[PDB]
RNA sequence: CUCUAACUAUAAAAAUCUCUCUUCUC
């Protein structure tokens, strides 16, 4: 085999400051909580795509650092109260992963999906903007 | 007026035996020669900062390149 | 920190960007030339120029 | 070398050898070497020009601007408004004289000189106002060869041109300094500072 | 007088039915005006496709899909040019427009 | 006259909160002064500068007179200051002026003795102001105890 | 009289108005 140590990517992406999380295959000891908000100025891009490319890269240079070299992709979207559609940024956060050097498999979307329950803050009319 | 800048004489238009004898020292070691170049060291109001530079070319101090009107420039001789 | 890299542009991609002041094309690596990336430029180009990037990661959407 | 007759002579250093173009009868371009990559075939200095003046056609097409040779372009933006527009002559002779002082300062055949200031002095990168109103912000974006070449002749001229303002060093000297500064890394140059400027502010607003 | 022969409703026989809600407004929507869609697509965006396929391990992949039911209210569907404004002539035909790419 | 930066050195750390007093402005907002540590420039980007809406722009800026500010990113290879006036909070305002006044007043001391001995203020600091920082932790602090201690 | 596939993302504020109203036949 390539003696890979795998790991996993866990991305948590949304309307709002996207999130890159490594840890265990389990998700047992996580690895650099830090997020694409952690390295942005405005709040403009809590959520962009450059912000996820940069968490990318700081992660993948703490994998390299720790010895991960394989990494499993779950991506993530709030669904339940929220538009169930992944944030923004996301798909540059794996890209930037890809590129940085760290082996990938096994991407998986464990954005929850719900049976239609309780209800999404919001009014009858909808939201009034 | 308010002359916020404060300018000070900025330089000298009498000139002397000791800025001339600046003059005849460092009329090498300036291998860019031009009137707002000599100028600038303090040592000639300009005026009469042309009138130096027709001193220079006298025996054989400094070489020309330039000698136009309004600008003229030098090197010193090799 | 400067990888600086360079991009021959193959295509003119339209233009974007609300004033229509900046257009987008795309632009592959000399260095291995397989790969491209879409990028939005400011100012007149044509296929066969080629641009200097710092950056290499960014494939920048449609600027409204 | 090279001796002609002639019952309506004309001088011997024009006469003696010169099938070997050299702008103000003494710079070449020969061993003017072009050095970015990006901005190759941006450079007019292919063609070898007798001076720098030329009544060509150089507005007419998109893209025919390129082929105006680089000394007329720097030249071109010297003349200032309606006063130097009118009067082709006089940058000409300042320009001319800010080769003199280039060459004068540390050798360097001086257009190999200015050539490195142009390239020196382009900002690759640029800020451009897309927010609609609401957040009015500037967003990254990278510049175009021609761009590149422009604002670096922009920069140049007015840095030139706000040291030269109402101080006694003359224009062929402001430019000619400002030139070998932007030859070179100094942010002593004005044109160079207003290039890491934007550098800056486009790396802000990324 | 009569905007559409179906009321814009598509009930037309149903006495009620359990409102759902707008993906982007978030408003009790009937399930029948309820304009909604399969916003099917790849997991990837289409520009990296190439890298990713290359920057992993079990070569031949699959490369998944996301799926996404989605409900839009009349107003933020109207808002976001998903769906057109069209002459009265030209609202009626149902017939979906005939598949955007080919 | 004033030189010799209140605090240690002369490019301004991360993270630190500085005061800044408006000079020009170009387009892109506040390239000033600062007042609390070196007075190198340093860029203030109009969107790093309003919390309300933007807009009364003159009324805003305030040339003349010393503002808050928090530095973001700093150039330590040719000197230039990433600084702004979006990343402060009340309580940050008020150790903000603390910060003020306590470079102010040491300022205006050794101001006054380097004017009447003219010995280079630069001087002043290195021989004075900088030991009672380190035995201390501010020569302000110092001075007072130099009142009730020899 | 033989075809069933791709796909994206703005919503910043705008408040108001007392006028004259006029006529068609070989
Ligand atoms: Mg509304
Ligand atoms: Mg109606
Ligand atoms: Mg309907
Ligand atoms: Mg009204
Ligand atoms: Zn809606």
């Amino acid at each position: 085999d390539n003696s890979q140590v795998f790991g996993v990517a866990r991305i948590f992406a949304s309307f709002n400051d996207t999130f890159v999380h490594v840890t265990d295959l389990s998700g047992r000891e996580t690895i650099a909580r830090v997020t694409g908000g952690m390295k942005v100025k405005a709040d403009r891009d809590e959520s962009s795509p450059y912000a996820a490319m940069l968490a990318a890269q700081d992660v993948a240079a703490k994998c390299k650092e720790v010895g991960i070299t394989a990494v499993h992709i779950k991506i993530r979207a709030t669904g339940g109260t929220r538009s169930k559609t992944p944030g923004p940024g996301g798909q540059a956060a794996l890209r930037a992963l890809a590129r940085s050097g760290l082996r990938i498999g096994r991407i998986e979307d464990v954005t929850p999906v719900p049976s239609d329950s309780t209800r999404k803050k919001g009014g009858r009319r909808g939201r009034r903007l | 007026s308010k002359k916020s800048h404060k300018d000070k004489a900025k330089h000298a238009v009498v000139l002397d035996q000791d800025k001339f004898d600046r003059i005849m020292k460092e009329a090498p070691t300036y291998r860019y020669v031009s009137v707002s170049v000599l100028v600038d060291r303090f040592k000639l109001g300009g005026s009469l900062a042309r009138v130096a530079l027709r001193h220079l070319e006298n025996e054989g101090i400094i070489k020309p390149v330039s000698k136009h009107s309004k600008q003229a420039i030098y090197t010193r001789a090799t | 920190k400067t990888p600086v890299t360079l991009a021959k542009v193959i295509k003119v991609l339209g233009r974007t960007g609300s004033r229509g002041g900046v257009t987008q094309v795309r632009v592959e690596f000399l260095e291995d030339t397989t790969r491209t990336i879409v990028r939005n430029v400011k100012g007149p180009v044509r296929e066969g120029d080629i641009l200097v990037l710092m950056e290499s990661e960014r494939e920048a959407r449609r600027l409204r | 070398f090279v001796p002609v007759e002639l019952a309506t002579t004309i001088p011997v250093e024009i006469q003696q050898a010169q099938q070997e173009i050299k702008l103000f009868n003494k710079w070449s371009f020969e061993d003017v070497e072009v050095k970015d990559a990006s901005l190759v075939d941006y450079i007019q200095i292919s063609k070898p020009i007798y001076v720098a003046h030329t009544a060509g056609r150089y507005a007419n097409k998109r893209f025919r601007k390129a082929q105006c040779p680089i000394v007329e372009r720097l030249t071109n933006s010297l003349m200032m408004n309606g006063r130097n527009n009118g009067k082709k002559l006089k940058a000409v002779r300042i320009v001319k004289h800010t080769l003199e002082i280039i060459n004068v300062l540390t050798d360097q055949n001086p257009l190999q000189v200015v050539v490195d200031a142009i390239i020196n002095s382009g900002p690759r990168e640029d800020t451009t106002r897309v927010g609609g109103g609401g957040a009015a912000r500037r967003q990254a974006v990278d510049v175009s060869p021609l761009r590149r070449v422009n604002q670096s002749i922009a920069l140049l001229t007015i840095g030139a041109r706000e040291a030269a303002f109402r101080n006694i060093k003359t224009i062929a000297e402001t430019l000619a300094e400002e030139l070998i500064n932007a030859a070179k890394g100094s942010s002593t140059s004005y044109a160079i500072k207003k290039k890491d400027e934007l550098e800056r502010v486009a790396k802000s607003n990324r | 007088p009569k905007k559409r022969a179906s009321n814009g409703r598509n009930k037309k026989g149903r006495g009620h039915v359990k409102p759902v809600r707008c993906v982007n407004c978030s408003r009790s929507v009937p399930k029948d005006k309820a304009i909604k869609r399969m916003a099917i697509r790849n997991i990837v965006e289409a520009a990296a496709i190439r890298d990713l396929s290359e920057a992993s391990v079990y070569a031949e992949y699959a490369l998944p899909k996301t799926y996404n039911k989605l409900h839009y209210c009349i107003s933020c569907a109207i808002h976001a040019r998903i769906v057109r404004v069209r002459s009265r002539t030209d609202r009626r035909i149902r017939a979906p427009p005939q598949r955007p790419r080919f | 006259t004033s030189h010799c930066r209140f605090y240690e050195n002369k490019y301004p750390e991360i993270d630190d909160i500085v005061m800044v007093n408006v000079q020009q402005i170009a387009e892109m907002g506040a390239y000033v002064k600062l007042l609390e540590y070196d007075n190198i420039e340093g860029m203030i980007l109009l969107s790093e500068l309003s919390r309300r809406r933007i807009r009364s722009i003159q009324k805003l800026i305030r040339v003349g007179k010393n503002d808050v500010a928090v530095v973001l990113r700093v150039d330590k290879e040719k000197g230039y200051i990433d600084l702004s006036k979006r990343r402060v909070s009340s309580e940050d305002i008020i150790k903000c002026e603390e910060k003020y006044q306590k470079s102010k007043t040491v300022h205006s001391i050794l101001r006054y003795c380097a004017e009447k001995f003219q010995i280079p203020l630069e001087e002043l600091y290195k021989t004075i102001a900088w030991p009672l920082s380190r035995k201390f932790g501010h020569a302000y602090e110092a001075f007072k105890l130099s009142i009730i201690d020899e």
